[PDB]
C-alpha cells in the first residue's frame, strides 16, 4: 500500500547495495564472470555490467532507478557504468549515520554535495594534459584517482566544523571500493595493500601510486598507461552522488495511477 | 546384517567417520598454535573459568563429545608425559595425514598401502632430523631462546594481592602461569638432557617435506602415495602459523619453499613479517625429542585409525 | 522410472494355478444346485430389468458371460457340449471344477502340474474303457 | 536436503549408484524375460493365457507370439528380443534358445561381476567360448533333448580348465549356461533338474554321446536321442549360440541407460 | 537483502555448483574412453536406440539436466568441428582441472591465480609437443605422462603462487592414463606408477597397455594420435576450465 | 518367539556369516583393526579375533554357538581360532545349493563330511 | 598354501564323484580359497589376479609350496619363508569348521522351552 519513514531509506539502501554487490567483481581486467540462469535453462557467462542488469528483472523501484541511470550513462559515455553503481551503492552502504545516529537526509545531502564540489576540485589538480596532435585532460586510474581524492577530503574534513564532518569523511572511504575490488579480483590481501596504498598517497605524490590490475601489487601510473579521461570520472562521481542524493530524498514510496 | 539392540558400519563409511572426527578436532586446535594463536576457555559448569593454549589441557580436562576424537585426546596425554610439548601439532598432523589419505582412498586405494608409506616416510624423516639438529653447548644465551620460544606460546608476550608481573590477581591466571612454567622448565630440561636442538617455526617440517618428495620408492611402488601424504601433512604446521598470525596461508608457505641455496638453509614463518626467517639466527629453537616423538606418535595413530574397518557397538 | 511391466499385470507359478482353480469353482457353484430334474431354479436379470428363471445349466452359463480368463474356458467347453448334445453341461462343469479341487492341495505341496495331466489323461481312458465294457 | 541422489544429472533418470549395481539391474530385466518363456520350452511346455490387444483370449506356448503380445518396454530386454527376431532370419526355430541361453549368460555374469571381474574380461571369455563352440558343434543334424548342451558344455569346460588366466571364469560359466536348457526341459516335465544333469554328465563321461533327457513324468532317467529319432538342426544351434552371445555381450557392454530428446 | 523473484549465490558456492557438474560429467564419459571402454545408449523417447562411444554424440544429441553441464556440451561441438577427435578426453581434463582447483580454493586461494598457472603450463605444454598435418604424436597417455613430468620441472616467471596452478595442470593430464587403466579392468594406481616410474637416459616414450596393464612404448606397437588433437585439447581445456573458475556468482534472469 | 522352516537355516547362515565378516580382515600379520564403541562412549582398538567377539552382544543363538566353539579352540590351541570362524562362515555362505536348489541338508552334510575325510588326508 | 593345495585335491577328486553331492563337495574347495583371499585383501594387492595365478601354480608345480606372502602380497614358496604351521592346528581347524557348519545346518527349528 504505502511505505514511509526510515523504512524507505533503509530499503533503498539494501536495494542499491544489492545491485552493486552483484557487479563488484566485474571491474577491471580480471572481471569475474556471472552465470545467469534463464527460465529455459539457457546460460550466458558474460561479464559486462550493462548486459547483466539489462536482463535481470527487478521489482524494487529504487533498484530500477539505479539501473536506468547507468543505462543513460552508457549512451552519453561508453565507459564507467560499473563504477557508477558500485560507488553509488557504497556511498549509500554507510547507514551508521541514517539510523543509529538519526541524522536527517538533508544533513547528509549537504555533506554529499559539499564533497562532490571538493571531489571535482581534487581531480583537476591531479590531471595531466594531452598532446592529441600526436577536454584534453586525463587522470590516474587503477584506484589512484580514488585514493588521491579521498586523501584531500580526509585532510579537508579536519577544518570542517560541524556534525557534517562524519558523513563527509565516509564518502572518502567509500571511494576506496574501486581499488578494493581490483585487489580482490587479483587475489592479493585487500587490507595489506590498501593500507600501504593509502600511506603512499599521504607522503608521495597523489597523481601516481595506484594499483596493478594484472599483477595485483602497487605500481605508478606514470610507468603504466592506465590514464583515463577526466569527463568519465566527473560524470561518474557526479552521477553516483546525485543518485545517492536522489534515493536518500525518497522517504515515501506510494502507489497511484 | 546385525543383531538387535546394536549397530554396525560394514562399508568404508566407518573410516570416513574417523576421518571427519580428526578433521573437526584439527579445526578446533589450529587456532591456538603459537604465540599469536587464540585461547580456548574451559567452563567447568560449576562456575570456574580457565583460559589456556596447552593442547594437553584442551584434550585431557576438556571432555569430548565424539567417541573417536576422545582416543586422540588420550594420545595427547601420552605425548605430554614424555616430552611435555607438541600435543597441538600432533593433532594437526594427524588431521592432515588422514585428510590426504582420503584423497587417495576415494580413488580405490587400500589403507594398508598408505600406512606402509608413512613407515617409510617416518624413517627418512627421522634420519633427516639427525642432520638438522644442532649439538651446540647449552648456555644461558641459548636456554633463554628455548624458554622464550616455549613461554611465548602460553602468555601475552608480557610475562595473591600482587600483579601478574610480580613473579597474580586471579585464580585462573595463576593456573595458566603454573602450566607455562612447567612447560618452560621441561623445554629447558629437554634441551639440556638432549643436548641437540632443532629449528622451529616449521623450518624442520618444510625441510623434511622437501626431502620426502626427493625420495623415490624403496619398499613398494604405491607406497610413495603415502610418502606424498606424509609430506603434505608436515606442511600444516607453517600453514597454521600463517593463519593465526593473520597472513595468507599460501603466500607464506610458497616463499619459505622457494628459499634454496648451495648450503644449509632452514627458513621459517615470521609471525610479525610473514616473510621467511632463519629460525636459528633469530633465536627460535625446538627440542629434538619433541619433533622425534611427533613422527613416532603421528604415524602410529594415523596408521591405526586408517586400519579401522568397522565400528561396532559392544552393547551400547 | 524404467520398469518392465508398466501396466502389464502378470503372475506365474503355483499362485496363478490356485487362483484359476478357485475361479472355476465359482462357475460350479452357479450351476451346482440345478443338477437333476428337481434342481433349484436360478433367477437372472438382464440390463433392462427383464427377469429370467430357468434350471437348465446351459441356459445359465450363456447369460452370465463371466470375464475371468479361467472361467471362460469352462463356459466355452460347456457351450460346445450344448451345441453338440444339448445336455451334460452341468456334469462337465461340476466334474472339471472337482478334478481341480481334489488336486488343489497336491499343487500346493509342490506337485508339478504336468504330472497331474498324465493322471487325468490316463484315468480318463481307463474310465472310457470301463464304460464300454460294462 | 543434501545428500540427495548420486550420479543423477541426466533428466532425473534412475541412475543406480555404485552400490546399486546398474549393470545388475539390466540383467534382472533379461532374467524376467526368460522366466516368461523358460516354462514353455520343450514338448511339455506350459501354455500362456495371452490376452490380445483386442481383448481376445488365446492359449498358446509359442515364444514369438508371447513376446509379440507382451509389450517389452525395457531396452535391455529388447536387445534379446531383437535377437529372437534375428533368429527368425536364416532359421525358423530356436527362439527360446536365445531367451534361455542369454538369460543364463547374464545371470551367471552377475556371479563374476560380484567377485570383482571386469565386464570387459567377461565379454572376452564368452566371445572365446562362442568361437570354441562353433568348432565343437560340427563334431557333434545334431542330437536334441539337451544332449548337445551337456557335451558342448563338457568340451568347453575342459578348454577353460587348461586355459590359464582370467578368461577361464567366463568360459566355465559359458558352459554352465548350456546346462540351463536341460534344466528347462526337466523342470517342465516335473523332474529334479539336478538329477538330470548328474546322469547326463555320467553317460557323457563314459563317451555315450547323443544321450538326452527322456521325456516322462514317472521316469527321470535318460535315453539315446538317436534311437528315439529326436534330432535338432545344426544351423539352428549355430545361429542361436551366435546371436545369443552377441545379445548378452551387447547388454554387458552397456552400463547406463540415458534418456534423450530430438 | 534481495528482491522478489530473484536469487544469487554471492559466496563461492557458484564454483561448488559448477565444479560438481564437471565432476558428474567426468564420471559419465570416463567409462567410454578407448576401445576397452563401455558404450552408452541414446534413447530418443520414441523407441529408437543408438549406441556410441563418441563424446560429441553423447553431448550434442543427448539432453543434460544441469545448466552448467550444457556449456561444456557446446564445447565438444566446437572441438569436433576443428579436429574431429578428443571430445571425451576434453571433458575429463576439465573435471580433473576443476577438481584440483577446488582443493586449493578451499585453502583460500583465489581462482584468478589458478588460471594464470594454467596459461603458463599450457604454453609450456604446447612446446613439449613440438619436441616429441604431417606430424603425429604418441598415444596411450604417453604425452600426458611426459608433459606432467615436464611441467613439474618448470618454475613460474610471473609469480610464485602460479606454481599451484601448474601442479593442478600436471595432475589433471594424468586422468587419461588413469581412466584407461580403469576401463581395462586394472588398478588405477599400479598402472600409472609403472609408466611414470619408467625413465632412462634417452628420449623414451611410455604408455598404458590396455591388455596387460604394464608399460608400453607406443612407437613400438603402432599407437599414434594427431598433433592438432592434442594441440587443440590443451587450448580448449585451459580456456573452459579457466572461464568456469572465473564465475563468481550465478544469477537467475527470471528463470 | 520361535523360528521354523527354511527361515531357520538361511537365518543361521546369515548369523554365522555376519560373525565371520567382522573378523575377515583380522587374519595374518597385516591384520586390520576394529573400533568397539563401549556403552560409556569409550573405544578399544584391539585386533584380536577372540577379544572382538567376546565384547560383542549377539541375539541369535547360532552366533553364540560360533563364539562358544571359538573359546573352546583357545583353551586347546591359542592360534588359528580366527580361521575356524571364517571357514565355518564361508562353508555356510554357499546358500545356492542349500535352499535355492531345494537340496536337503542331509545331502549337503554327507558331502561336507566326505570332503572332511579328504581334506584331512590331503593335509 | 595348504588351503589351495587341499582345494585342488577335491576339485580333481570331484571329477569321479557321480551324483548331486559333487556340487557342494566342490563348493567346500572354493571356500578354502577365502583364507588367501583375506591375506591378499589386507596387503592391498589384487585378489582375483593373484588368487587366479595361485591356483595355477598348484596345478602345475608341487602343491607343498607356492602360497602367499601377507607382508609383501606377492607369491612365495614356504620352503623359502618359514610360515610353516603345525598339522594338529589345521586338522582341528578344518574339523571344527565342518563340524560347526554341519551343526547349524542340522538346525531347522529354533524352539523355546525349559
Ligand atoms: N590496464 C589496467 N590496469 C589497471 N586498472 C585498469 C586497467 N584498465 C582499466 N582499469 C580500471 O578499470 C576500471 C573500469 O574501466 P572501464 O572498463 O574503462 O570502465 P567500465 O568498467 O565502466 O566500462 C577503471 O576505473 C580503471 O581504473
Ligand atoms: N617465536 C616463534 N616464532 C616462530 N615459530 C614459533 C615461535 N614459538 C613457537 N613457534 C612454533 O610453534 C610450534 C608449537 O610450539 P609450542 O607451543 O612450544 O608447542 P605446542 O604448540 O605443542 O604447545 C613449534 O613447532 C614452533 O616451531
Ligand atoms: N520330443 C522331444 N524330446 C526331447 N526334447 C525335445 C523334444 N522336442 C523338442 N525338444 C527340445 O526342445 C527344444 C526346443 O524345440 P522347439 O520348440 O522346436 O524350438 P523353440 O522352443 O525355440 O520353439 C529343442 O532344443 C529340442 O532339443
Ligand atoms: N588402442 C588404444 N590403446 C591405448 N589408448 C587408446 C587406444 N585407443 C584410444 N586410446 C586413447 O583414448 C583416448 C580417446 O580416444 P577417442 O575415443 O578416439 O577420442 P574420444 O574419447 O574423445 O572420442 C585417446 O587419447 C587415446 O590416447
Ligand atoms: N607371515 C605370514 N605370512 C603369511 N601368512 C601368515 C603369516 N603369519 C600368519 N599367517 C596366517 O594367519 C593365520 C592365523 O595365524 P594366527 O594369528 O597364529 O592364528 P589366529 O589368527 O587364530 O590367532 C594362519 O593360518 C597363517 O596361515
Amino acid at each position: 500500500k504505502r511505505e514511509s519513514g526510515r523504512k524507505v531509506q533503509s530499503g533503498n539502501i539494501n536495494a542499491a547495495k544489492t545491485i552493486a554487490d552483484i557487479i563488484r567483481t566485474c571491474l577491471g581486467p580480471k572481471s569475474m564472470m556471472k552465470m545467469l540462469l534463464d527460465p529455459m535453462g539457457g546460460i550466458v557467462m558474460t561479464n559486462d555490467g550493462n548486459a547483466i542488469l539489462r536482463e535481470i528483472q527487478v521489482q524494487h523501484p529504487a533498484a530500477k532507478s539505479m539501473i536506468e541511470i547507468s543505462r543513460t550513462q552508457d549512451e552519453e559515455v561508453g565507459d564507467g557504468t560499473t563504477s557508477v553503481i558500485i560507488l553509488a551503492g557504497e556511498m549509500l552502504s554507510v547507514a551508521e549515520h541514517f539510523l543509529e545516529q538519526q541524522m536527517h537526509p538533508t544533513v547528509v545531502i549537504s555533506a554529499y554535495r559539499k564533497a562532490l564540489d571538493d571531489m571535482i576540485s581534487t581531480l583537476k589538480k591531479i590531471s595531466i594534459p594531452v598532446d592529441i596532435s600526436d577536454d584534453p585532460q586525463l587522470v590516474p586510474g587503477g584506484g589512484a584517482s580514488e585514493m588521491a581524492v579521498a586523501h584531500a577530503l580526509t585532510e579537508k574534513s579536519k577544518a570542517m566544523t560541524g556534525v557534517e564532518q562524519w558523513p563527509y569523511r565516509a564518502v572518502a572511504q567509500a571511494l576506496e571500493v574501486i581499488p578494493r575490488t581490483l585487489i580482490q579480483n587479483c587475489g592479493a590481501s585487500t587490507i595489506r595493500l590498501l593500507t600501504s596504498l593509502r600511506a603512499k598517497h599521504t607522503q608521495e605524490n597523489c597523481e601516481t601510486w595506484g594499483v596493478n590490475g594484472e599483477t595485483g601489487t602497487l605500481v605508478d601510473m606514470k610507468e603504466l598507461g592506465i590514464w583515463e579521461p577526466l569527463a568519465v570520472k566527473l560524470q561518474t562521481y557526479k552521477t553516483a552522488v546525485e543518485t545517492a542524493v536522489l534515493l536518500l530524498r525518497i522517504d515515501d514510496i506510494v502507489s497511484g495511477h | 546384517t546385525l543383531n538387535p539392540k546394536a549397530e554396525v558400519a560394514r562399508a568404508q563409511a566407518a573410516l570416513a567417520v574417523n576421518i571427519s572426527a580428526a578433521r573437526g578436532l584439527q579445526d578446533v586446535l589450529r587456532t591456538n598454535l603459537g604465540p599469536k594463536g587464540t585461547m580456548k576457555m574451559l567452563v567447568s559448569g560449576a562456575g570456574d573459568i580457565k583460559l589456556t593454549k596447552d593442547g594437553n589441557v584442551l584434550l585431557h580436562e576438556m571432555q569430548i563429545q565424539h567417541p573417536t576424537a576422545s582416543l586422540i585426546a588420550k594420545v595427547a596425554t601420552a605425548q605430554d608425559d614424555i616430552t611435555g610439548d607438541g600435543t597441538t601439532s600432533n593433532v594437526l598432523i594427524i588431521g592432515e595425514l588422514l585428510k590426504q589419505a582420503d584423497l587417495y582412498i576415494s580413488e580405490g586405494l587400500h589403507p594398508r598401502i598408505i600406512t606402509e608409506g608413512f613407515e617409510a616416510a617416518k624413517e627418512k624423516a627421522l634420519q633427516f632430523l639427525e642432520e638438522v639438529k644442532v649439538s651446540r653447548e647449552m648456555d644461558r644465551e641459548t636456554l633463554i631462546d628455548v624458554a622464550r620460544t616455549s613461554l611465548r606460546t602460553k602468555v601475552h608476550a608480557e610475562l595473591k594481592h600482587k600483579s601478574e608481573t610480580d613473579t597474580g590477581p586471579n585464580k585462573h591466571t595463576l593456573t595458566q602461569i603454573k602450566d607455562a612454567v612447567r612447560d618452560g622448565l621441561r623445554a629447558v630440561k629437554n634441551a639440556i638432557d638432549d643436548g641437540c636442538v632443532v629449528p622451529g617455526a616449521g623450518a624442520v617440517e618444510v625441510a623434511m617435506a622437501e626431502a620426502l618428495i626427493k625420495h623415490k620408492p624403496s619398499v613398494k611402488g604405491r607406497a610413495q602415495l603415502g610418502v606424498q601424504a606424509f609430506a603434505d601433512a608436515l606442511l600444516i604446521i607453517p600453514k597454521v602459523l600463517a593463519q593465526n598470525s593473520g597472513f595468507d596461508l599460501q603466500e607464506t608457505l610458497v616463499k619459505i619453499q622457494a628459499e634454496h641455496s648451495e648450503s644449509g638453509q632452514l627458513v621459517g614463518v615470521d609471525l610479525n613479517t610473514g616473510e621467511p626467517m632463519v629460525a636459528a639466527e633469530v633465536g627460535v629453537w625446538d627440542n629434538y625429542c619433541v619433533k622425534k616423538q611427533l613422527l613416532h606418535s603421528c604415524t602410529v595413530i594415523a596408521t591405526n585409525i586408517l586400519l579401522v574397518d568397522e565400528i561396532m557397538r559392544a552393547g551400547m | 522410472v524404467i520398469l518392465l511391466k508398466e501396466g502389464t499385470d502378470s503372475s506365474q507359478g503355483i499362485p496363478q494355478l490356485v487362483s484359476n482353480i478357485s475361479a472355476c469353482q465359482v462357475i460350479a457353484e452357479a450351476v451346482r444346485t440345478t443338477l437333476g430334474p428337481r434342481g433349484m431354479d436360478k433367477l437372472i436379470v438382464d440390463g433392462r430389468g427383464k427377469a429370467t428363471i430357468s434350471n437348465d445349466g446351459a441356459t445359465i452359463l450363456k447369460l452370465l458371460d463371466v470375464v475371468h480368463p479361467a472361467a471362460k474356458t469352462l463356459v466355452d467347453i460347456a457351450k460346445s457340449q450344448d451345441a453338440e448334445v444339448g445336455d451334460g453341461t452341468t456334469s462337465v462343469t461340476l466334474l472339471a471344477a472337482e478334478f481341480l479341487k481334489q488336486v488343489k492341495p497336491y499343487v500346493e505341496e509342490g506337485l508339478h502340474p504336468q504330472i497331474i495331466i498324465r493322471a487325468f489323461r490316463t484315468a480318463t481312458q481307463l474310465a472310457v474303457n470301463k464304460i464300454k465294457e460294462i | 536436503k543434501a545428500p540427495g541422489f548420486a550420479q543423477m544429472l541426466k533428466e532425473g533418470a534412475k541412475h543406480f549408484s555404485g552400490l546399486e549395481e546398474a549393470v545388475y539391474r539390466n540383467i534382472q530385466a533379461c532374467k524376467e524375460l526368460a522366466q516368461t518363456t523358460r516354462t514353455a520350452y520343450g514338448p511339455n511346455g506350459m501354455n500362456k493365457m495371452v490376452i490380445n490387444h483386442l481383448e481376445k483370449l488365446f492359449v498358446t506356448n509359442d515364444a514369438a507370439t508371447i513376446l509379440r503380445e507382451l509389450e517389452v518396454q525395457h531396452p535391455a530386454a529388447k536387445m534379446i528380443v531383437m535377437a529372437s527376431h534375428m533368429q527368425e532370419q536364416e532359421v525358423g526355430d530356436g527362439t527360446n534358445f536365445v531367451l534361455v541361453f542369454a538369460g543364463a549368460l547374464l545371470e551367471l555374469a552377475e556371479e563374476l561381476l560380484r567377485i570383482g571381474l571386469s565386464v570387459s574380461e567377461v565379454i572376452e571369455g564368452y566371445e572365446i567360448a562362442c568361437r570354441k563352440a562353433h568348432e565343437i558343434l560340427p563334431n557333434l543334424l545334431v542330437p536334441g533333448g539337451g544332449a548337445t548342451e551337456i557335451e558342448l558344455a563338457k568340451q568347453i569346460t575342459s578348454y577353460g580348465e587348461t586355459c590359464p588366466g582370467l578368461e577361464q571364469y567366463a568360459i566355465k560359466k559359458f558352459a554352465e549356461a548350456f546346462e540351463a536348457i536341460p534344466r528347462a526341459l526337466a523342470e517342465n516335465s516335473g523332474v529334479k533338474a539336478n538329477e538330470v544333469i548328474s546322469k547326463l554328465y555320467a553317460v557323457h563321461q563314459e563317451g555315450n554321446k547323443n544321450v538326452g533327457l527322456d521325456i516322462e513324468a514317472e521316469v527321470p532317467a535318460v535315453k539315446d536321442m538317436l534311437e528315439a529319432g529326436i534330432l535338432d538342426t545344426y544351423l539352428g544351434k549355430y545361429w542361436a549360440i551366435k546371436l545369443a552371445t552377441n545379445a548378452a555381450v551387447t547388454v554387458l557392454r552397456v552400463d547406463q541407460i540415458i534418456m534423450a530428446k530430438p
